[PDB]
């Protein structure tokens, strides 16, 4: 059992205590994926003002 | 009314449990992926405990200790018994075993090798045919107690049933599964004492009703061959073997202070020698009932087990 | 001085940053006007209490933080509460309708929207930074607001600032607290989404301290009030650090560094005690050994599982109070042979422990008592992957019928992305259970 | 500000909606001329919602009065709180529709659609953030279900992303006009399992067996029907309407009741249906039973999909949340086990009108399935016949359309009984 990298001050301390040793999407990528969703809402919308036009 | 699931058809012991609780009128099955439970009568393999304690208003109960497996299985037994030192290398009840991998003391075991007779599960005593089988290898005892007439070998079993609130539970009905063929110290038939074996490759059923023998009529035979009792020469240490194994590893299994509780049906394997000492075989943690011993013992179960959390509108004996 | 930026979003992220900051001013003595008498450097200055806080000329000491929700109402009680003096205008930004618990209505639909005007707003904050280190992002897992917009916000944190580290304070769903039935779903897709984004996550079970506040401070049915500011108590003892003079856990860096071996495997489990009742007159004070080895009990832990049957990567004890060196390692000797503490072979069994003489600072009139010590423990442990399951299950049980599907296909969201978020859940089940399980 | 804009049609439609108005006004402290009399300003918190604030800080209610006769809306202009109503809200015709779904959808209201449409673009203007629709009425009439279901097509055209949710009340022989109640009802459920997100299936044979067999009404009237149903509509909307816990609107609600899109017809259910206040386990108890159901369906007979709870009054909070999970637990079989935590619930502190505690259900259940089969068998008996077509085939109206309907609603039924074995 060791202590290690004992630090002190006014506010505290910190130390380690050792008991055994051991044995990204670009923006342009973002906006085409929100884009790509909205594109298929405004397509579900227009099928829906369709059906209702018939 | 109480609820409960059922995740284990082939369980024997639980078959018989849930049976009575909907003879009480006051227990309903649900569906075995229903989590609005109180009881759950888990698998053996692979039980989701991290689902449990987790239902609003439930307060929930299973059928097995979670950990328990570290006694229940050859290689960890070993291992458990060597590195708690609440049990230690100096065991004294417990054979000298070896975890050999086909970590690990395979040189160990030869430095012990060199009577010397061993065994491999998961029976010679040349080293040579034991590894080249390969488990662990545990000493055989060349010396067992034999039953007479018949000159035979036996085990034996004890049920032990430990609650939510780590109470320890040992059945008053324990079992001796005898041998049916002579020893022999020189065919492993009249070397292997289980009902399996002895109800193929076996004479069988020859002294007693399917190499079965109870603790009444063993306690009788005590007393008349070597003027002593059950109790006195076999049940202290089978008490104490019991003990000492549930209480080291009760610190890393215990539901005390758990979110969900759990209880479990242990079966523990003793041998005897003729010096009538008792050593530890091994422990079942899904183990079968005798079947003359199945009504009392599942009774036993909801009483004390099942009933104690969930009251209703001793065949124990207690460690 | 190297600053940090927090960022609540959703009602959950809001009113527990509510809860923060309420007891971050208690701490470093900052009325609620933003004025602080403690602070002779006016105008100005590089303390350790100006990582969270700004400073203007009139000597208000502002709140480095963000609150965005997709509906005013929660964040309009901050613009009229007690606070209203604290923040600027700007920081508190609200939409119109929310999420309506729907993740693909957060993420795609409404965010798409608002998440420029929520990045702009954020930079404000960045350009009076010498030396930004990161963000804190607390939300729900639940919300469509804090699963869906919180996703899309790291997302394009990690664009815009690629080397800043990130931490995330995540509510764990829990029928006991108002969930709602899709919040499965919800927290399986955000999950998936932010795991590549953030660097460490406190994952708090709503279950845990709802659980807590029963128990330890008999309240039959906690408000929200009540457990925030539970949850604001871990909060403190986590990022207390950051704000106070020490040597553990300065920077944001130091978490991932000392909690995170593995990247994916970023959520430590926390640990608080003692949790005392206010209205408890007579009570005695825990020792160190007692708050310590308390941190061993699963009742304690602010996500319900069991660390006996799983494998620890690091530990990290943070004291609060009058707490010496010589007590702690006591503690730890006589801990070590009661506990079941298993290390995964390729770790240092260790602790690293870190103290703060000052003791832990309660808000008046609150249900927590005032102790003299205390002590919040952060360990990695596999056995938390125990929530995930449970989580993975029930998502399992509607997806298996596509129940409440359409909705978040009506939102744009394709279903390709429920199976692709619930694969990767599967194979961070399969991470934990390489690390921590043997054969 | 989640305003929500209410339509009422025909005569069922205007009555009911009718006494929903004077029921809130009396909760929110509104007097028939529209001034706030009230002592709490939990009344006022959300009065937006229904309410929209006049000049001299008066409260006109949200509302859309819509008939092809004059006669109801005289009556309702005539009523207790009839002096309330934004004047200019006032829209009908005088052809009247004759029970007839044909006149209703096709020729009459088509007269008069544009015309109410005008006053819903005027009111939904007014909305800071409108939440959604909301609409009263019966579905074996001719206004109220065939212009009804024509104005929700005609909403929706215009309003693709809001909420809409109907109290439709069903045909039943025991309480009937007509015999082509069957007929006009079915034409009316094809339309809304295509363009509403919540449905409330009032029964009106539940509601004459609660007035008969529970409130001991010898003779009920349909006074005494709308009652019931005035009361269910102030608890179906109370977490609307009041202050507390719940942070939801419409769309947070149709998003867990609604599994399936299809699958939005709630059974709605009210306790209790006296000075003896009732404790909480009562009120739990009452709520569940088939008897206090409201669309004439046993509960036994099928699995509740999502069921939404409302308790108002001070009570323990503990004990209602015991008695829920009670029910639950003593009844698992009755819910689907494939949506966990499925029954969630809701407390307001403030209780209505000459009730100290009282509890609304709202249940997604596919035994609402025998409503739809019973309306199919009394179609299926005169269609095979061509019985009563000549009131519709006058209209313009082909066989064709009626097969269409009988199918897409007996596809309904199939998709009840689908989940109901799941
Ligand atoms: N601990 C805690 N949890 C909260 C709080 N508020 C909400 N939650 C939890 O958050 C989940 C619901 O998500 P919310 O944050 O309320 O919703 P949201 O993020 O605003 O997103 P929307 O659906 O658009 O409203 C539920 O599981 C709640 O238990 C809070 O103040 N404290
Ligand atoms: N070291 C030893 N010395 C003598 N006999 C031994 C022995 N080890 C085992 N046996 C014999 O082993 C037989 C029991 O089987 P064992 O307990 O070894 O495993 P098993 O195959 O029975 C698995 P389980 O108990 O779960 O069914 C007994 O009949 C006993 O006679
Ligand atoms: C605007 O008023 C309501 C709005 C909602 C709910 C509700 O029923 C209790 C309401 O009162 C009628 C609601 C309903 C059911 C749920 O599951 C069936 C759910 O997950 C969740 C809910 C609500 N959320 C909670 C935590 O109760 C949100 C939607
Ligand atoms: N509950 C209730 N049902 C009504 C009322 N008035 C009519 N109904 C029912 O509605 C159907 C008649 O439709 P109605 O609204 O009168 O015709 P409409 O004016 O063309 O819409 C019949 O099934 C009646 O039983 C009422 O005031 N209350
Ligand atoms: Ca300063
Ligand atoms: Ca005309
Ligand atoms: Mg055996
Ligand atoms: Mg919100
Ligand atoms: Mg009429």
């Amino acid at each position: 059992m060791e202590v290690i990298e004992l630090n002190k001050c006014t506010s505290g301390q910190s130390f380690e205590v050792i008991l055994k040793p051991p044995s990204d999407p670009s923006l342009e990528e973002i906006q085409k994926k929100l884009e790509a969703a909205e594109e298929r809402r405004k397509y579900q919308e227009a099928e829906l003002l369709k059906h209702l036009a018939e | 009314m109480y609820t409960f699931v059922v995740r284990d058809e082939n369980s024997s012991v639980y078959a018989e449990v849930s049976r009575l609780l909907l003879a009480t009128g006051q227990w309903k099955r649900l569906r075995k992926d229903n989590p609005r439970f109180n009881l759950m009568l888990g698998e053996r393999n692979r039980l989701p405990f991290g689902r449990l304690g987790h239902e609003p208003g439930l307060v929930q109960l299973v059928n097995y200790y979670r950990g328990a497996d570290k006694l229940c299985r050859k290689a960890s037994l070993v291992k458990l018994i060597k590195t708690s030192p609440e049990l230690s290398e100096s065991c004294t009840w417990f054979p000298e075993s070896y975890v050999i991998y086909p970590t690990d003391e395979r040189e160990v075991f030869l430095a012990a090798y060199n009577g010397n007779v061993w065994i491999a599960k998961s029976i010679s005593s040349e080293a040579s045919e034991l590894l080249d089988f390969i488990h662990v290898i545990q000493k055989y005892l060349e010396k067992p107690l034999l039953l007479e007439p018949g000159h035979r070998k036996f085990d034996i079993r004890s049920w032990v049933l430990v609650d939510h609130l780590y109470n320890i539970y040992l059945y008053r009905e324990g079992v001796l599964r005898t041998s049916s063929e002579p020893y022999n110290s020189a065919d492993k038939t009249c070397h292997l004492t289980n009902h399996c074996i002895q109800k193929e490759y076996s004479n069988y059923g020859r002294y007693e009703e399917g190499n079965e023998m109870f603790f009444e009529e063993f306690n009788q035979y005590l007393m008349d061959a070597l003027n002593t009792t059950l109790e006195n020469s076999i049940l202290l240490q089978i008490k104490h073997i019991i003990r000492s194994c549930l209480m080291c590893i009760e610190p890393a299994i215990s539901t005390k202070h758990l979110h969900y509780q759990s209880f479990q049906l242990f079966g523990f394997d003793f041998m005897v020698d003729e010096e009538l000492k008792v050593w530890l075989i091994e422990v079942n943690g899904a183990p079968a009932c005798a079947q003359k011993l199945y009504a009392e013992l599942c009774q036993g179960i909801v009483d004390v087990a099942i009933s104690s959390v969930f009251p209703l509108a001793s065949i124990f004996i207690k460690l | 001085m190297r600053e940090c930026i927090s960022i609540h979003v959703g009602q959950a992220g809001v009113q527990i940053g509510n809860a923060c900051w309420e007891l971050y001013c208690l701490e470093h003595g900052i009325q609620p006007d933003g004025q602080m008498p403690s602070d002779k450097t006016i105008g100005g200055g590089d303390d350790s209490f100006n990582t969270f806080f700004s400073e203007t000329g009139a000597g208000k000491h502002v709140p480095r933080a963000v609150f965005v929700d997709l509906e005013p109402t929660v964040i309009d009680e901050v613009r009229t509460g007690t606070y209203r003096q604290l923040f600027h205008p700007e920081q508190l930004i609200t939409g119109k309708e929310d999420a309506a618990n729907n993740y693909a209505r957060g993420h795609y639909t409404i965010g798409k929207e608002i998440i420029d005007l929520v990045l702009d707003r954020i930079r404000k904050l960045a350009d009076q930074c010498t030396g930004l280190q990161g963000f804190l992002v607390f939300h729900s897992f639940g919300g469509g607001t804090g699963s869906g917009f919180t996703s899309l916000l790291m997302e394009r944190l990690s664009v815009d600032y690629g080397k800043k580290s990130k931490l995330e304070f995540s509510i764990y769903p829990a029928p006991q607290v108002s969930t709602a039935v899709v919040e499965p779903y919800n927290s399986i897709l955000t999950t998936h989404t932010t795991l590549e984004h953030s660097d460490c996550a406190f994952m708090v079970d709503n279950e845990a301290i709802y659980d807590i506040c029963r128990r330890n401070l008999d309240i039959e049915r906690p408000t929200y009030t009540n457990l925030n500011r539970l949850i604001s108590q871990i909060v403190s003892s986590i990022t207390a650090s950051l704000r106070f003079d020490g040597a553990l856990n300065v920077d944001l860096t130091e978490f991932q560094t000392n909690l995170v071996p593995y990247p994916r495997i970023h959520f430590p489990l926390a640990t608080y005690a003692p949790v005392i009742s206010a209205e408890k007159a007579y009570h005695e004070q825990l020792s160190v050994a007692e708050i310590t080895n308390a941190c061993f009990e699963p009742a304690n832990q602010m996500v319900k599982c069991d660390p006996r049957h799983g494998k620890y990567m690091a530990c990290c004890l943070l004291y609060r109070g009058d707490v010496v060196p010589k007590d702690v390692n006591a503690a730890i000797a006589t801990i070590k042979t009661k506990r079941s503490i298993q290390f995964v072979d390729w770790c240092p069994t260790g602790f690293k422990v870190g103290i703060n003489y000052q003791p832990p600072t309660v808000v008046p009139g609150g249900d927590l008592a005032k102790v003299q010590r205390a002590v919040c423990m952060l360990s990695n442990t596999t056995a938390i992957a125990e929530a995930w399951a449970r989580l993975d299950h029930k998502f399992d049980l509607m997806y298996a019928k596509r129940a409440f599907v359409h909705w978040y296909v009506g939102e744009g969201m394709e279903e390709g992305e429920f199976s692709e978020a619930r694969e990767d859940m599967a194979a961070l089940e399969k991470d934990y259970e390489e690390v921590g399980v043997d054969s | 500000m989640r305003e929500i804009v209410h339509i009422q049609a025909g005569q069922c439609g205007n009555q009911i909606g009718a006494k929903f108005w004077e029921v809130i006004s009396d909760e929110h402290g509104i007097d028939p001329t529209g001034s706030y009399h009230g002592d709490s300003d939990l009344q006022l918190e959300r009065i937006n919602v229904y309410y929209n604030e006049a000049t001299g800080n008066k409260y006109v209610p949200r509302a859309i009065l819509v008939d092809l006769e004059p006669g109801t809306m005289d009556s309702v202009r005539s009523g207790p709180f009839g002096q309330i109503f934004r004047p200019d809200n006032f829209v009908f015709g005088q052809s009247g529709a004759g029970n007839n779904w044909a006149k209703g959808h096709y020729t009459e209201g088509a007269e008069l659609v544009d015309s109410v449409l005008d006053v819903v673009r005027k009111e939904s203007e007014s909305c800071d953030c409108l939440q959604g629709f909301q609409l009263t009425h019966s579905l074996g009439g001719g206004t109220g279900s065939g212009m009804g279901t024509l104005l929700i097509s005609k909403i929706r055209e215009e309003y693709p992303d809001r909420i809409m949710n109907t109290f439709s009340v069903m045909p039943s022989p025991k309480v009937s006009d007509t015999v082509v109640e069957p007929y006009n009802a079915t034409l009316s459920v094809h339309q809304l399992v295509e363009n509403t997100d919540e449905t409330y299936c009032i029964d009106n044979e539940a509601l004459y067996d609660i007035c008969f067999r529970t409130l001991k009404l010898t003779t009920p009237t349909y006074g005494d029907l709308n009652h019931l149903v005035s009361a269910t509509m102030s608890g179906v909307t109370t977490c609307l309407r009041f202050p507390g816990q719940l942070n939801a609107d419409l769309r947070k609600l149709a998003v867990n009741m609604v599994p399936f899109p299809r699958l939005h017809f709630f059974m709605p259910g009210f306790a209790p249906l006296q000075y003896r206040a009732l404790t909480v386990p009562e009120l739990t108890q009452q709520m569940f039973d088939s008897k206090n159901m409201m669309a004439a369906c046993d509960p036994r007979h099928g699995r509740y999909l999502t069921v939404a709870a409302i308790f108002r009054g001070r009570m323990s909070m503990k004990e209602v949340d015991e008695q829920m999970l009670n029910v639950q637990n003593k009844n698992s079989s009755y819910f689907v086990e494939w949506i966990p935590n499925n029954v969630k619930t809701a407390v307001c502190d403030i209780p209505p009108r000459g009730l100290k505690m009282s509890a609304t259900f709202i249940g997604n259940s596919t035994a609402i399935q025998e409503l739809f089969k019973r309306i199919s068998e009394q179609f299926t008996a005169m269609f095979r016949r061509k019985a009563f077509l000549h009131w519709y085939t006058g209209e313009g109206m082909d066989e064709m359309e009626f097969t269409e309907a009988e199918s897409n609603m007996n596809d309904l039924v199939s998709e009840y009984q689908q989940y109901q074995d799941a």
